[PDB]
RNA sequence: AAAUGAGGCGCUGCAUGUGGCAGUCUGCCUUUCUUUU
């Protein structure tokens, strides 16, 4: 019947679930054991999962599903369910139990890892990795297998497929092969460096330009505005339609609102001086934007990010020279 | 909206070959300077660098995130030096093993691949009293598959500031080389922007007359051939 | 002859509405910020 195979999705979930592998990486439902009276949790806790939704809602047949059960057992109303074996120590020997596998042809299911890995031992634990919550698949798997020589059968039997320590003491020489060469290269560079209140208060210094075409990058703009006359700031966010340059000098504004032949007829923009208290506001806006910027955290960069953008800035000046 | 992918991308040490370079012959190959455009992966030209010998080898693209991947692809054939095979998804987290090869100063080039560097720029400035600034420094220009992209984006008039600008780069005696698009599919793909469409129904010249056209003295180009989508040489004079 | 990578967390001290700079073991880590909870 449906409903008997229903109960027995249901007992195989939950016997997975409290399985000594996924409890012993799993955080959060060992919380749920550990913040309980004898360690229990109610069934609709339970039935709150994202795979349990896609089975039953009803309680009453989940309690139904764990009468045959080997290691749940429920305790009077059917509301509540315990662990039936208490959890003892995480094992170690599980590390050497381990098999790695790369290559997966991009439709992941812990349900196809059982179906090509149920036939050579009894599968235990699955991790698979998801793309930043985008639901993608990375292409290789972890997989459980129990007592060793299931795992060591298996491997014999093929899709890389390697050992958890094979791949460990990998990674290993991955990192310190990478390391003697960025010091090397760190060498490099150090060899070639040893051959070689904020503003204040101008009157009238600020254009306001309006455009009624969605502008722009702002390096272009900082170097329209700069290329006829002395731009201190262009204040534009990326896809504003209006922004704004601080000049030093009212010359600078009083040129550049002249420039009316390669500013308004090559592109529809209106460049006009902000005045009355709008001005005063803009500077009180500046003053606060300087607060701002002044009491941010650092931003943060990473070493070989940085450290190759330093390396092919160096490239290209060596090689263009 | 470039029509850009990452997909198809060289793992592979240029052995097995993606097939455009079984076309190109080697005569020109051999010792000359070369810019060639539009490469992002980076695989066509680095297999270039590695069979044949040019001298110094510049691609040019104008995604900055498709130049960083470029840059990768030079580190891979770096790192590609019990032996170990190194598991695929260790390589994709952590990045490749080597570093950039940057040079000395006193320095030996015209080694694999020590020529060859990725500039980040678009190619065409929009202005022709910028198109007249500019002074040849390069012997083999190549461009494969930018006639399409350049074309529905800056219509014929960025296409002829590209014409004269590559015109401007040739040394004299230098070669350019192209395999335009065919007039075919250009509808295919216009909805990407409304301008795409604009562009696209303000095309003045065609791929027939792409042939007349760089052979129009405003451009100029010297003579012209065709050895093997069409594959067509242009030469700028000797000397 | 048509669409995925710097993904996570820092520690410095010079400059800072100015578009960061010089270090930190490649600054460390990457199965992992992670829901099969
Ligand atoms: N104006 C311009 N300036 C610089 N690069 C441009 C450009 N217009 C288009 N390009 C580049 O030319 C490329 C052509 S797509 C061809 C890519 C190549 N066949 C490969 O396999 O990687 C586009 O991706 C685009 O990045």
């Amino acid at each position: 019947s449906r409903v008997k195979q229903v109960l027995a999705d249901i007992a195989k979930q939950v016997d997975f679930w409290f399985g000594d592998a996924n409890l012993h990486k799993d955080r959060f439902l060992r919380e749920q054991i550990e913040k309980s009276r004898d360690g229990y949790v109610d069934i609709s806790l339970l039935v709150s999962f994202n795979k349990m939704k896609k089975l039953t809602t009803d309680g009453k047949l989940i309690a139904r599903a764990l009468r045959s059960s080997a290691v749940v057992e429920l305790d009077l109303e059917g509301t509540r369910i315990r662990r039936k074996k208490p959890l003892g120590e995480r094992p170690k020997d599980e590390d050497e139990r381990t098999v790695y596998v790369e290559l997966l042809p991009k439709n992941v299911n812990h349900s196809w890892i059982e179906r090509v890995f149920g036939k050579c031992g009894n599968v235990v634990y699955i991790s698979i990795p998801h793309y930043k919550s985008t639901g993608d698949p990375k292409g290789f798997a972890f997989v459980e297998f129990e007592t060793k020589e299931q795992a060591a059968k298996a491997i014999e039997f093929l899709l890389r497929v390697l050992s958890k320590s094979e791949w460990m003491d990998l990674k290993k020489e991955y990192l310190a092969l990478q390391k003697a060469s960025m010091a090397s290269l760190k060498k490099t560079i150090s060899q070639i460096k040893s051959e070689s209140t904020g503003p204040q208060f101008v009157s009238g210094v600020i254009v306001k330009i309006i455009s009624t075409e969605p502008l722009p990058g702002r390096k272009q703009v900082r170097d329209t505005l700069a290329a006829i006359s002395e731009v201190l700031y262009v204040d534009l966010l990326e896809g504003d339609t209006e922004c704004h340059a601080r000049f030093k000098t009212p010359e600078d504004a009083q040129a550049v609102i002249n420039a009316y032949t390669e500013i308004n007829k090559k592109h529809c923009w209106k460049l006009e001086i902000l005045s009355g208290d709008h001005e005063q506001r803009y500077w009180q806006k500046i003053l606060v934007d300087r607060q701002a910027k002044l009491n941010q955290p650092r931003e943060k960069k990473r070493g070989t990010e940085k450290l190759i953008t330093k390396a092919e800035k160096i490239r290209l000046a060596k090689t263009q020279q | 909206q470039y029509g850009n992918y990452c997909k198809y991308y060289g793992y592979r040490n240029p052995s097995c070959e993606d097939g455009r370079l079984r076309v190109l012959k080697p005569e020109w190959f051999r010792g000359r300077d070369v810019l060639d455009l539009g490469c992002n992966v980076g695989h066509l030209t680095l297999s270039i660098a590695c069979k044949w010998g040019p001298s110094r080898m510049v691609g040019l693209d104008i995604d900055s995130r498709l130049i960083h991947s470029a840059r990768q692809n030079i580190r891979h054939y770096l790192s590609e030096e019990k032996r170990s095979c190194f598991p695929a998804s260790l390589t994709a987290s952590r990045g490749p093993i080597a570093a950039p090869q940057v040079p000395l100063d006193g320095a030996d080039t015209s080694v694999f691949p020590n020529n060859v560097v990725f500039v980040t720029g678009n190619y065409v400035l929009d202005r022709d009293d910028l198109v007249e600034a500019q002074t040849p420094e390069y012997d083999v220009v190549l461009c494969l598959s930018l006639t399409k992209w350049v074309h529905l984006n800056w219509g014929d008039e960025g296409l002829k500031r590209m014409f004269r600008r590559i015109y401007r780069h040739l040394r004299p005696g230098g070669i350019l080389v192209l395999e335009p698009q065919p007039w075919s599919s250009y509808g295919k793909r216009k909805t990407l922007t409304e301008t795409i469409y604009k562009n696209y129904y303000r095309i003045q010249l065609k791929p027939e007359q792409f042939s007349s056209y760089l052979t129009s003295p405003d451009v100029g180009f010297s003579s012209y051939e065709l050895v093997a989508r069409p594959v067509y040489l242009f030469h700028k004079a000797r000397s």
